[PDB]
RNA sequence: GAAAUACCACCCUGGCGCGGCUGGGGGCCUAACCCUCGGAUGGGGGGACAGCGCUUGGCGGGCAGUUUGACUGGGGCGGUCGCCUCCUAAAAGGUAACGGAGGCGCCCAAAGGUCCCCUCAGGCGGGACGGAAAUCCGCCGGAGAGCGCAAGGGUAGAAGGGGGCCUGACUGCGAGGCCUGCAAGCCGAGCAGGGGCGAAAGCCGGGCCUAGUGAACCGGUGGUCCCGUGUGGAAGGGCCA
RNA sequence: AGUGAGGGCGCGAGCGAUAACGUCCGCGUCCGAGCGCGGGAACAACCGAGACCGCCAGCUAAGGCCCCCAAGUCUGGGCUA
RNA sequence: UGAAAAGCUAACCGAGCCCGGAGAUAGCUGGUUCUCCCCGAAAUGACUUUAGGGUCAGCCUCAGGCGCUGACUGGGGCCU
RNA sequence: CGGAGGCGUAGGGAAACCGAGUCCGAACAGGGCGCAAAGUCCGCGGCCGUGGACCCGAAACCGGGCGAGCUAGCCCUGGCC
RNA sequence: CCCGUGGUUCGUGGAGCCAUGGGGGAAUCUGGGCGGACCACCGCCUAAGGCUAAGUACUCCGGGUGACCGAUAGCGCACC
RNA sequence: GCGGGGGGAACCUGGGGAACUGAAACAUCUCAGUACCCAGAGGAGAGGAAAGAGAAAUCGACUCCCUGAGUAGCGGCGAG
């Protein structure tokens, strides 16, 4: 009867603050390919897009 | 596979720091320099394959 | 739509290092006893 | 001579001695096993084999269960499906079309830094080996030659041509904006550590720029030295690169 | 919450034969989805016009007034026959 | 089975008929019900084994708050 | 009446943990905040997720049975040409 | 204990314990599996036999109650 | 001189054991050990005194309810 996240998400990364928001390693690119090199790399801090981060909302609320 | 492979740059076993770069004309020769976070900045080396 | 960093693999028994966020705030400002309280005595405080 | 010689050391190339391990194969049986005898529980033929149990590798439609893309002035066959550039976007920006055109899925170890110098093709006139076109002299020139690579933008007040010295084609990072609904991709002063080009006023976090690109999973390696399912460690594993 | 395909007309480029109630995109209107009234014979999108409901009331669009059918077989000046 | 075409197999078995999974599945069609009141959609974007489907963007409605901020107009820069 | 609980009551982090602070980090620069601005429960209701979830609608796949007085075959056994 | 497999929240994995199909192939309480793949610890339990009550299931059959039905709903079936 | 066998709507134990549909394809996966064939003990069987739990120098048969988290986790880590 309890619906329960897509546990995955919660899993990969798809964290919240209940403050209203949640967030993805900045996952931009990153810890993939890359013969890149530097300054690229400077993206891994973390990241939240709004208006979409309900569903992942809804479906996890319960628990992460 | 190219005449372009890619190495990387590692520095007198006190950390390694990355960057592809080719195979082309003068090859192997690879010293370099670079900066690790070793120390403060720090020769490094390069060559690492 | 992203790689992870968070693993939390095979297994069921951690450990611990008790976390609970208690408040001398709601304990001075009107719910104490300023010497002696203990987390034995904190049940009717809301932080348990 | 590349070596020095006795007699004592170890170590090999190569063949034979003997010994522990174990790989290859050739002979009637025999008692399990099979067929068995032909009129009987005893005889007969085969017999360590293959029958057969299990694990092994491999043939393998005979069988099973799926799949064998979308666009497109029908379907299919034909085209074609990612990115850069120009046109049509009609003047902001920005848009199809089986509409026009045309390139890229490299690299450049130094076209990556900075300091110092220089400065086109082509026209003309005069000249050794020339000899429509090198090399040098003499004038002339919104710069149309030039910049790996296509176009377009730019642009020799050089990003372009030459010399010196050097790695920032740095880690930590960034405020604040381009565009975009998603994710993208993209622009960046300035603070820190840390260096390099000038003495320095400062430039350098790759190139003259707009294409050389790919989530997520999965798994590798160089860490790290965070976690370990009683504790010490460890298989294993979390974040970095 | 619903459409995620639509068509027509005018102008501006494609295309197509500068053909089609063709198909491509854009500015506008449109028509659906109201676009139910006038209307042009009758005609989803061409000019007029937005209907909450009445009136055995009057002024008007467009576009009309010999008749079939409301409205001058007006006047004035021509030109075709 | 089958002197085999894919034949016949209780009157139409190219894989029988009854009951069962089961009310399979159904981006496809049908059908989708009292009165009245307000507003008023789009029939496009973006990637999609999607392409008559769908997630997000564009337009709508009811509720809070901002409350003169809007289309359009006047004027004066700086863009074509 | 039963007080195992689940939701609040700081959170920040992959964690070690720290703690209203915090991870990056050697970085005084950013992002999760701090900001309580209390929720928590009962109901009524717009509303998804699982369950056939507006309703009846198919080709068919699978299990267990049902039949050679169906039909073709083959066996046994008389007859007729 | 080797591989071949079942369980289990485990789908092949660092993957444990019980459980068995193959081959190996033993210990009597200093015994032996179990906590941590595994190794050094402590701890745990005592295996490879046996018996059954009691608390949740089920509905043929009986009783009773129903913001459960009225003869096309109700079991299809209210009566050869 | 005994026993069984033969039944029985559902519950029940073990025996053996499947496609759909989902994963908008679908081969791991999925429905699931579900449907169904079976054998069998009952009036209820099932399980039922620990080579258990779990790590506190702790508990103590087995079964069923509420909770334990839908977390701990299993995985074309995807539907689930």
């Amino acid at each position: 009867m309890p619906k329960m996240k897509t546990h995955k998400g919660a899993k990969k990364r798809v964290k919240i603050t209940a403050s209203g928001k949640v967030v993805a390693m900045k996952t931009g690119k990153r810890h993939l390919n890359w013969q890149k090199s530097g300054k690229e790399i400077r993206q891994k801090g973390r990241k939240f897009v709004l208006a979409k981060p309900e569903a992942e909302r809804i479906k996890l609320l319960l628990p992460y | 596979r190219i005449k372009l492979l890619l190495e990387c740059t590692e520095c007198k076993r006190r950390n390694y720091a990355t960057e592809k770069n080719k195979r082309n004309t003068p090859n192997k020769l690879e010293l370099r320099k670079y900066c690790p976070w070793c120390r403060k900045h720090t020769v490094h080396r390069e060559v690492k394959i | 739509r992203s790689t992870t960093l968070m693993r939390l693999p095979k297994r069921g028994m951690q450990g611990q290092v008790p976390g609970e966020i208690k408040r001398p705030r709601y304990q001075g400002v009107n719910l104490k006893d300023l010497a002696r309280f203990e987390g034995e005595v904190t049940p009717e405080l809301l932080v348990r």
